[PDB]
């Protein structure tokens, strides 16, 4: 019923056409993946994330000059615990 | 054969001798199937790990003979460029040149055309620092040459390729060998510099027309 | 499985880094903490340095640790006789 | 089940609060809420600055609050 | 009501040491001690982050931003090994 | 099902027994795009389903007309036996890769009915081992994007 | 004479900027509001510190995070 | 070029996009999704979902040798995915 | 409950990251309903240290930032109630 | 023996102007009158103003909601 | 009194059940296809359930 058209529909409009959510997370990591499920605190359980953050190579130098590069790493299936969520935003 | 990886840098450059075609006695049905027959070779060398899904062909007569070549691996994709990219600035580098001139047997030299930017910077930036060197080079060889030490005490190591430079002196170089790009294309291309955005600045220096 | 952990010295992390090492005796349902024989660490704990293995290190006995601020455990040896 | 915080020592009596972000603040209780919420009559605020700054009548969240000290006796 | 607070409801009228979310710690005798730890405590000496000893007759620290409690082992032996 | 009843073409039985849990109301045989139907004033507890394939030449993919007949051929036959009288037969012509059923609908089962086959047609495994059998028989390709 | 849940009743679909608390502002028709105060807003286009960064769609803005709730 | 920006979001997004990761009836939307799935949860090509079904017909499945060159192939995608240009650099010791 | 398909990863090889950065490998053998992950066979790197290995852990439930779960893991029959 | 919900009640009994001050965002305050509020605290308040102390800003906001959990004070 | 006519005494849903669309969860799931089998069973000839 109200399942459906709750601040939550962008979560399950999302897992349900399995779509792919962007999510700012807590720490400044940035999770891309696909929502398995999710619940009333977004543990969401996701599949095939891109995690991009961004860092500085910390005074390489002794100088302390250098400019943020953007890493990111793969993990395959992972549960996001819901509370380090900020915002979470379905694709255009 | 310049087999670039733009992500990890690995310049797969496959030497190619003077004997492989003096006295060949054949016509391009040899060549294109060769050079496809050869990076396929590349390919199955390595391990499933570093090969890769995705080849891009910079001459659009081959990726018809590496559809044929490939058939052992369909898990890959080869796609043209609308985007050319001056790998004969790496023939005019007197490294690469000689290295390929004096090679009398073909073989398989690996290089990595990034030098170390990998710590310092992203790869997408070091992919178009990379070809503002290339395409500068390809507009101007010696006039970038001494642009690309901005002095005369800076060293390359004999490991790397390009001079070591930090970030300050590497933007300001730059941006010098920016507007040598689009000084020399405005001066071949009739229309004057101020006129184009940062998008056709963009497609310029990779190779695409406006 | 913590009533598999009682009355060994374990170690517990806390949330700033300031760790404990004493008698896991009483926790609760937010796992409050109840420690005897505790002591609190800093900066160097030991795995046999080369310089002294137990030094950034403060006497404090018994504690109740709210479970507000308290992020893990870890047995280190095995419960004394007494 | 929230008990109210045992307070009614320390109505009407002169208290520094302190709160969340290093801050202090300096009043007469009025009450309370089993949240700790105070109501505070004759509120000076008391920044880091250093010069005192005085209100009134003030709410202040529970949630912030981190200390009483009671400067009058009770 | 757990243990623990049973434990703190049985450290009332004792001497009693509080560090708290800040760093500040509070070693004094505690006068009442709740269910959520919220600490009345007495004659009692603050230590703050700078490194300073201040005193004061009387304090009352809330209890979600207390980080730890110095407690006296007077109760490290009875009756609570039967946990 | 028996083994030989997906080339039992002279008869029928059936392969999905739907059951309600209530009794549901459901309608006259109306074919899958019959959007406008009436409702038979029984009340039923279990609804089968026949899936009925078919080969259909040049004179005869009207599948629409194959379902409705099969169905009324069917249900009024003694050499084939259903759970109810009420139930759906779909049609499916795979050598025109038509889809169409007639029997009767309970509430929801038309658009379900309607989207699933249209998904199955789409999407289903045998359905495309089958489709490129017949494109590499006839050795008919398209051209890769 | 007008309560919290009536004001976001009140503003469901119009174009509001909704702050979080650690400085992020987002401009956007939001859609709907539970009882803890969750957001979700369409159309949505992200502030950093007064200068948009993007428009990004469709977000949901948890309850955990929001500073106040702007009418524009 | 676009760094991931602290206090941002909308960078991360113009930096995915730049990479290309991206009878009285009801009345309602039947949503029928009809996927194929093994037991890990893949999503299944339609010749080896047909495969996965025809095994289970006949009853009878694949080979030794065959499962142990689908099983390889299967983790030759998960060891891949999961992901010698610091060895190249090492290497070039001279 | 999602918290309930983690009740249901008894045995498994998963790493945690938590809020102060710490990385853990281990084997899970226990949750609780509030997360309270208990682990074993525990290789712990907090972050901007060194790795230690650890014979058991016990996280508390907050304290989790996310999980990591294996290649090998069939949710689509976990995660059904 | 008056109550915080007390004073919020008399105050939007007064509908004056009070400044609400944040958790831990001790430059950043904001000003407003009442119109609404319950028991989660979070508040509806009047032609708002952001006030940063430390460069003495006032950047106007209009009809606001600030949520609950936040607020570390409100001064008359 | 106004405190009683606001509909007073600060709530906290802490551990009591919200209102409404709060509890919305949604678990994709799509198990294996459990088909039959016809070749070579040694069973009789209707299919297993």
């Amino acid at each position: 019923e109200e399942f459906n058209t709750g601040p939550l529909s962008v979560l399950t409009q999302s897992v349900k056409n399995n779509t792919q959510v962007l999510i700012n997370c807590r720490n400044n990591k940035k999770l891309l993946g696909r929502v398995k499920a999710f619940d009333r605190h977004c543990n969401m359980v996701l599949e095939n994330v891109k995690e991009m953050w961004t860092e500085v190579p910390k005074s390489g130098k002794g100088k302390k000059k250098s400019k943020p590069v953007n890493k990111d790493r793969y993990i395959s299936k992972m549960f996001l615990r819901g509370d380090s969520v900020i915002v979470v935003l379905r694709n255009p | 054969i310049f087999i670039f990886n733009p992500r990890t840098g690995q310049l797969f450059l496959k030497i190619i001798h003077t004997s492989v075609w003096a006295g060949q006695k054949r016509l391009g049905q040899l060549a294109k199937w060769k050079t496809a027959e050869e990076v396929a070779a590349l390919i199955r060398s390595l391990p499933v790990e570093e090969q890769p899904k995705q080849i891009i062909v910079t001459r659009k007569g081959m990726l018809d003979p590496l559809e044929v070549h490939l058939l052992d691996f369909p898990n890959i994709v080869i796609k043209g460029s609308e985007l050319q990219l001056p790998f004969q600035a790496c023939l005019k580098v007197e490294k690469f040149g000689d290295l390929i001139l004096k090679a009398t047997e073909p073989q398989m030299v690996l290089f990595n055309l990034y030098d170390d930017w990998l710590k310092t910077i992203s790869s997408y930036t070091a992919f178009s620092r990379l070809i503002l060197i290339l395409r500068a080079l390809h507009v101007n060889n010696d006039r970038a040459k001494v642009i690309l030490k901005p002095d005369k005490t800076t060293i390359t190591e004999p490991h790397h390729i390009w001079p070591t430079l930090t970030d300050e002196e590497w933007i300001k170089v730059e941006v010098q060998l920016k507007d040598l790009i689009l000084a020399d294309y405005g001066k071949k291309n009739n229309v004057n510099v101020a006129s184009l955005t940062q998008s056709e600045i963009r497609d310029i220096i990779l190779g695409m027309e406006i | 499985k913590m009533l598999q952990h009682i009355d060994y010295r374990m170690r517990c992390i806390l949330q700033d880094g300031r760790i404990f090492i004493g008698t896991f005796k009483a926790f609760d349902k937010h796992m409050n903490l109840i420690l005897c024989d505790c002591d609190e660490f800093r900066k160097i704990k030991p795995k046999n340095s080369k310089q002294a293995e137990r030094e950034e290190k403060r006497v404090l006995g018994l504690v109740l640790l709210r479970g507000e601020n308290l992020v893990s455990m870890t047995v280190e040896g095995p419960p004394p006789k007494d | 089940k929230a008990h109210p915080p045992e307070l009614k020592k320390f109505m009407d009596k002169k208290l520094s609060l302190k709160l969340n972000g290093g801050r202090h603040v300096q009043g007469i209780l009025r009450g309370f809420d089993p949240f700790m919420n105070l109501v505070i009559d004759e509120c000076v605020e008391m920044a880091t600055s250093g010069q005192q700054n005085n209100i009134g009548m003030v709410v202040i969240r529970g949630n912030s609050i981190i200390m009483l000290e009671a400067l009058e006796r009770v | 009501i757990g243990v623990p607070i049973k434990v703190l409801h049985e450290a009332e009228g004792h001497i009693v040491t509080c560090e708290t979310n800040t760093g500040e710690v509070y070693r004094g005798k505690l006068i009442e001690a709740e269910d959520n730890m919220n600490c009345q405590m007495s004659n009692i000496t603050v230590t703050y982050r700078d490194g300073r000893v201040a005193q004061l007759e009387q304090v009352y620290i809330r209890g979600s931003k207390i980080r730890f409690l110095i407690l006296p082992d007077m109760l490290k032996n009875a009756p609570m090994l039967k946990s | 099902i028996h083994p030989r009843k997906s080339y039992k073409m002279n008869s029928s039985c059936a392969d999905i027994l739907l059951f309600a849990s209530y009794k549901w109301n459901v309608s006259r045989p109306s074919l899958l795009a019959d959007s406008k139907d009436v409702m038979d004033s029984t009340t039923t507890q279990k609804y089968w389903i026949d899936i009925q394939l078919r080969w259909g030449d040049y004179d005869s993919h009207d599948i629409e007309r194959y379902a409705r007949a099969k169905f009324l051929d069917y249900t009024t036959d003694n050499m084939s036996i259903y759970p109810s009288p009420t139930g759906v037969l779909i049609a499916i012509d795979l050598a025109y890769n038509l889809h169409s059923a007639y029997g009767n609908w309970f509430p929801g089962s038309k658009p379900l009915i309607q989207q699933a086959m249209a998904k199955i047609m789409k999407a289903n495994p045998a359905l495309y081992v089958l489709r490129e059998r017949i494109r590499k028989g006839l050795q008919l390709y398209s051209s890769e994007p | 004479p007008l309560n919290p849940k009536p004001f976001l009743n009140g503003l469901t679909g119009k174009p509001v900027m909704v702050k979080l608390k650690w400085g992020m502002e987002y401009k956007g028709y939001l859609v709907s509001v539970d009882g803890y105060m969750n957001m979700q807003l369409a159309n949505t286009e992200e502030y950093i510190d007064g200068a948009l960064s993007g428009h990004l769609g469709e977000v949901l803005i948890r309850c955990n995070n929001v500073l106040y709730i702007r009418g524009v | 070029e676009e760094p991931i920006v602290n206090r941002g979001l909308a960078a991360a997004l113009l930096l995915c996009q730049n990479k290309g990761l991206l009878k009285e009836k009801d009345g309602y939307k039947p949503d029928v999704k009809i996927e194929y799935v093994d037991e890990t949860g893949r999503k299944l090509t339609p010749k080896e979902a047909f495969r996965q079904l025809s095994h289970r017909f006949h009853g009878k499945g694949s080979g030794k040798m065959k499962t142990e060159r689908r099983m390889k192939k299967l983790d030759e995608e998960a060891l891949l995915k999961k992901m010698l240009g610091t060895v190249a650099l090492l290497q070039e010791q001279k | 409950k999602l918290v309930r398909f983690l009740m249901k990863l008894s045995h498994e090889t998963v790493t945690i990251e938590l809020k102060n950065g710490t990385q853990v490998h281990g084997t899970i053998t226990g949750v609780d309903v509030s997360m309270n992950t208990h682990l074993k066979a525990v290789k712990m790197t907090l972050k901007n240290r060194e790795p230690v290995q650890l014979e058991t852990l016990s996280i508390r439930g907050n304290n989790i930032r996310y999980f990591i779960l294996p290649d090998s893991l069939p949710l689509d029959t976990l995660l059904v109630d | 023996m008056v109550q915080p919900i007390n004073l919020i009640f008399r105050y939007l009994q007064n509908r004056s102007r009070i400044q609400v001050w944040l958790y831990e965002q001790v430059n950043m305050r904001i000003e407003g009158c009442i119109i609404g509020f319950d028991e989660y605290m979070n508040l509806v308040l009047d032609d708002a103003e952001e006030i940063h102390s430390k460069t003495k800003s006032r950047k106007q906001l209009g009809r606001i909601m600030l949520k609950g959990d936040n607020i570390t004070l409100l001064q008359s | 009194i106004e405190m009683m006519k606001l509909m007073a005494s600060f709530d906290s849903t802490k551990g009591k059940k919200v209102d409404g669309s709060v509890n919305a969860y949604a678990i994709n799931v799509s198990q294996k296809r459990k088909y039959r089998q016809y070749m070579n069973r040694k069973g009789g000839f209707n299919r297993p359930l």
